[PDB]
C-alpha cells in the first residue's frame, strides 16, 4: 500500500538529518572532507544503498556513529523501497 | 542591505580582551556558518574559526594560537568572536563571513579595525583646503580636507556624503608621536565650484564622531 | 593542511590584454576552489566559485578554469577597476584555507602630476599650529620625489609624505607631501614651495604661495 | 520477539573480536593500516554493512580470512537486525 | 616504512617566543602522528598525540597542527624546561617509525 | 607508580647474550601491547619489536638485523627481551613502553644501559668535595662529589636523596683506561651549611652499590 510511501519519507529523513550531522561531525577535524552538505547527502545516499564508490567517508568519532545510523536506518528503510518496488514489478508481470 | 554588519573599529590595552560583534541580515538558514579572518596590513587572509548559529559549536585554526571564542545570539542574528589578552600581534582588520555551508564566502563584513595599544583615543581635527589667493583657475579646480591628529585607525571620509565619488584621492595615514595624520583630495570643474557646494564628511569611528567641513574660497 | 600557492606574487599588464592569476594547491582537491577580489580598503568580494562557476554581478571578463591542483583565474581584458589583491580559496578539506594572494598592477602611458599647493587654514591658524599641504596627483610611473622650500632655501624637517597605491580609476598614483609648523614659525617666512620631479618633465613641477 | 536483540548480540560479538583478530593478524606485514583497535572496529562495521568506502583493507592472509569471518557472519547478523527492523516498521504502518 | 623527516635536526630561539617543530611524512597519514619530549637523561615524554590532542600534565604552551604530509609541534612561549629532543611517531602502518628528531637549544 | 621498570643496567660480553626484564604496573587490558626501543648514545630512537602478552606474538623491525627475542609472563605482568650474540653495535639504552593498542607511547620505562664489553665490572669511588681553609664566602657555596673508577655505565648521583634538586650539575662521565669518572657539584645558600646538612647518594646499578657521602668543612 502507502508503507512504500512512508518508507520513503523515512529514507529522505535519515538522508538529510545524515548530511546535517555529518558536516556537524566532521568540521573541525583536519583532513575531513564530510564538509559540505550537497556532498554529505551524496555520501549519505551512497551509505544508504552501500554502492561503495569510495569517494567520501568519515574521519571522526561522531561522524562514524552518525555513519552507524544512517546505515541501519537508511539500509532498512531503502530496502523497505526496493521491496515495495519489486512486488510491484512481479504485480506487473501477471499482465502479459 | 549590508548583510554583515560590523563596527568599525575597537581599541585594546595590551593583555586585555574584546568582544567583536557581526549581525547578520538578509537570508538565514540552520545550513549557515559564520566565520571569521584576519588581515594584518600588508599582509593576507588568515582564517580564524568558524561557528554554526543553528547549533553552537565553534571550530579553531589550529595552526595558530588560540586568541579566540566564537559565540553566537540565534535571537539577534549576531555573531561574536572573544579576543583575548591582546599583543600587538593581534592587531589587524578582522572579517566576519557567511558561508552557506557549500564552502565559498558568498558575503563579508566590512571588517572591525583592532588597534593593541597603551595610548588613549583621540577624534580628529578636520581643516580645509582651499586653493589661495593667487592659485592660476585651470578647467578643474582640486580641493580638500586634512584630518590630523586622531587615534587609533581608521578614518573614513567622503565628498558631499558619497554623490562625489570620481577624483577622489584619500592617502594612507601617516603615524607620528602616537596619532595618525592624512589628507584627502578631489577634484570637480573649476566652473561649479562654489556655485555648487563642496563638502567633506569625516568619520572616526573609535570615537564615535563625525564631522562634516564646508570647503568656500578665501574672502 | 591544504597549502595553497599563488605565483607570482605579483602580475603587471598592459590594459586590455588577456592576463592569467594562479592557484596550486598541495594535493588534488577536485574543483573545490573559489577566487575572491580586495580591492585597497575594501572588503573581500567572491568572484568565481567551484573553480568555475560564474557569480551574479561579477563582470563576463573573469573567467576561471583547473581541477585537481592547478587553477586559473582569467581576465579577459584588464581595465583600472580590476588593480586589486586576488586570493584563491579551497574547501575540499578541512580547514578552508586561503593562498598568499596576487596584485594585478597596470602598465599605463607616462602622466605629468597634476600640483597644488594649499596654505594652512584660518581653523588651524587660531588653534597654534599651521600645516601646507601638496598634493601631486594621477602620475605615472609611480616614482616621483618632492622638494619643499621656505623663502628659497629648501626644507627637511616637520614633511611627512604619503603615497596611494594604483588607482582604480585611471591606474596612476597620487602623493601627499605635508609640512607642519607652529603658527608663529608659519609666521617669519614669506615664500612656500612645493617643488615635485617626475620622468614626464626634465625641469621640476612648482607650485608657491607667498603669504602676500 | 527478542531475536532481534539476540542477533544484535551476535553481530556486537563478531565486530569486536573482528577488530581485535583483524589487528593481531595485520601487525607485522609492511604497510598494513588495520593495525590499531578502534579503526579495525570501523573496519568491521564496514565489512558487516558492505558499505564499501574503501578506506581500510586487509593485507594478509590471516587478515583475510578474519574478513571472510566477518563478512559470512557480520552480514548475516546485519541482515537480521535490518529484517527485524523492516518488519517492525510495517507492523507500524497498521496505525494509519 | 614511512620515512619521517625532521628538517631542521637544531632550532635555536629567544626565550619566550613561539617555536614550531617540522615533521614530513613519505607518504599521506591521516592524522597518526605523536610527538614525544626527551630530556637529557630522561625517557621519552608523550606530548601530543593524533597530531593536535593534548595530553593530561602538559602544559598549554604545547599544541600542534598538521595532516597528510605535514605536521608541525608548537610551543607558545619557550621556557628553559623545553629545551631538549623532540620525536615525531606515526602509526598509520606497519612499522611504527620515529623521526630522527629536532633539538631545542635556548 | 612507575608503571614499567626495568633494571639499570647489563654487562655482556661480546658474543653472549642477555635477557632485559619489563615489569608492568598499572592498568592493563588484552589491547595492550609492549614495545621496545634502541637508542645509541647521541643517536635517536630506533623501533625493535613489539608484543602483545595477552596472545604472545611478536613482530621485528625488519629492516635492521633480528637480535631480538620477545617474550612475556602474564603471571608476573613482566615482559622479556633476549638479546643474542652482541656486539659492541648493541651497547645502548633499551626502553620498553606500553601501548593501548591505539598507536602511540603513553608511558615509558626508564631504560636499561646495555654495556657490551670483556671489561670487568667495577663499582665506583665517591669522594667528598668541599671548599679549601681559604675560600672566600658569597652567599652560596658550591659542593661537590667525585665518583672516579667504575665501570660499566650509568650512576645516578642525587643530593639529600632528591630533595635537594635545584642548583645540581652532573657531569657526562668520561672513559679512561676502561673505567669511568664524573662529578656533580650542588649549590646551596652559604648561610645554610653546615647548620644543615648536605649528602650525596651514588647508585651505580651494574654492582648493586649504592653510596651516601656527607660533605662536611675541613676540621
Ligand atoms: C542541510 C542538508 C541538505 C543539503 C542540500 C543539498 C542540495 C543539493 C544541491 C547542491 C548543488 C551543488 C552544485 C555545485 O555547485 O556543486 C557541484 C560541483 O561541480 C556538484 O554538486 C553536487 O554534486 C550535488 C551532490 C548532491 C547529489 C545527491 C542527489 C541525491 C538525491
Ligand atoms: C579490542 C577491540 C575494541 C576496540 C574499541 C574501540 C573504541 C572506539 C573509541 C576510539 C576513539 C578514538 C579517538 C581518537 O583519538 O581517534 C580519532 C582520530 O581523529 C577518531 O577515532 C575513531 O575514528 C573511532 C572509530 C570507531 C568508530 C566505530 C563506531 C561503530 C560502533
Ligand atoms: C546519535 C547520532 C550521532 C550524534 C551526532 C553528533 C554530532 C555533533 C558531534 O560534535
Ligand atoms: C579463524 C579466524 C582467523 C584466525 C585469526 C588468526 C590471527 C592470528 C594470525 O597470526
Ligand atoms: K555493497
Ligand atoms: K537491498
Ligand atoms: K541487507
Amino acid at each position: 500500500w502507502r508503507c512504500a510511501g512512508a518508507a520513503t519519507v523515512l529514507l529522505v529523513i535519515v538522508l538529510l538529518a545524515g548530511s546535517y550531522l555529518a558536516v556537524l561531525a566532521e568540521r573541525g577535524a583536519p583532513g575531513a572532507q564530510l564538509i559540505t552538505y550537497p556532498r554529505a547527502l551524496w555520501w549519505s545516499v551512497e551509505t544508504a544503498t552501500t554502492v561503495g564508490y569510495g569517494d567520501l567517508a568519515p574521519v571522526t568519532l561522531w561522524g562514524r556513529c552518525v555513519a552507524v545510523v544512517v546505515m541501519v536506518a537508511g539500509i532498512t528503510s531503502f530496502g523497505l523501497v526496493t521491496a515495495a518496488l519489486a512486488t510491484w514489478f512481479v504485480g506487473q508481470c501477471q499482465q502479459q | 542591505q549590508v548583510q554583515l554588519q560590523q563596527p568599525g573599529a575597537e581599541l585594546v590595552k595590551p593583555g586585555a580582551s574584546v568582544k567583536l560583534s557581526c549581525k547578520a541580515s538578509g537570508y538565514t538558514f540552520t545550513s549557515d556558518w559564520i566565520h571569521w579572518v584576519k588581515q594584518r596590513p600588508g599582509h593576507g587572509l588568515e582564517w580564524i574559526g568558524e561557528i554554526i548559529p543553528s547549533y553552537g559549536r565553534a571550530n579553531y585554526n589550529e595552526k595558530i594560537q588560540k586568541k579566540a571564542t566564537l559565540t553566537a545570539d540565534k535571537s539577534s542574528s549576531t555573531a561574536f568572536m572573544q579576543l583575548s589578552s591582546l599583543t600587538s600581534e593581534d592587531s589587524a582588520v578582522y572579517y566576519c563571513a557567511r558561508e552557506r555551508g557549500d564552502g565559498y564566502f558568498a558575503v563579508w563584513g566590512a571588517g572591525t579595525t583592532v588597534t593593541v595599544s597603551s595610548a588613549k583615543t583621540t577624534p580628529p581635527s578636520v581643516y580645509p583646503l582651499a586653493p589661495g589667493s593667487a592659485a592660476q583657475t585651470n578647467s578643474m579646480v582640486t580641493l580638500g580636507c586634512l584630518v590630523k591628529g586622531y587615534f587609533p585607525e581608521p578614518v573614513t571620509v567622503t565628498w558631499n556624503s558619497g554623490s562625489l565619488s570620481s577624483g577622489v584621492h584619500t592617502f594612507p595615514a601617516v603615524l607620528q608621536s602616537d596619532l595618525y595624520t592624512l589628507s584627502s583630495s578631489v577634484t570637480v570643474p573649476s566652473s561649479s565650484w562654489p556655485s555648487e557646494t563642496v563638502t567633506c564628511n569625516v568619520a572616526h569611528p573609535a570615537s564615535s564622531t563625525k564631522v562634516d567641513k564646508k570647503i568656500v574660497p578665501r574672502d | 593542511d591544504i597549502l595553497l600557492t599563488q605565483s607570482p606574487a605579483i602580475l603587471s599588464v598592459s590594459p586590455g590584454e588577456r592576463v592569467s592569476f594562479s592557484c596550486r594547491a598541495s594535493q588534488s582537491i577536485g574543483t573545490d576552489i573559489h577566487w575572491y577580489q580586495q580591492r585597497t580598503n575594501g572588503s573581500p568580494r567572491l568572484l568565481i566559485k567551484y573553480a568555475s562557476e560564474s557569480i551574479s554581478g561579477i563582470p563576463s571578463r573573469f573567467s576561471g578554469s583547473g581541477s585537481g591542483t592547478d587553477f586559473t583565474l582569467s581576465i579577459n581584458s584588464v581595465e583600472s577597476e580590476d588593480i586589486a589583491n586576488y586570493y584563491c580559496q579551497q574547501s575540499n578539506r578541512w580547514p578552508f584555507t586561503f593562498g598568499s594572494g596576487t596584485k594585478l598592477e597596470i602598465k599605463r602611458a607616462d602622466a605629468a602630476p597634476t600640483v597644488s599647493i594649499f596654505p594652512p587654514s584660518s581653523e588651524q591658524l587660531t588653534s597654534g599650529g599651521a600645516s601646507v599641504v601638496c598634493f601631486l596627483n594621477n602620475f605615472y610611473p609611480k616614482d616621483i620625489n618632492v622638494k619643499w622650500k621656505i623663502d628659497g632655501s629648501e626644507r627637511q624637517n616637520g614633511v611627512l609624505n604619503s603615497w596611494t597605491d594604483q588607482d582604480s580609476k585611471d591606474s596612476t598614483y597620487s602623493m601627499s607631501s605635508t609640512l607642519t609648523l607652529t603658527k608663529d614659525e608659519y609666521e617669519r617666512h614669506n615664500s612656500y614651495t612645493c617643488e615635485a620631479t617626475h620622468k614626464t618633465s626634465t625641469s621640476p613641477i612648482v607650485k608657491s604661495f607667498n603669504r602676500n
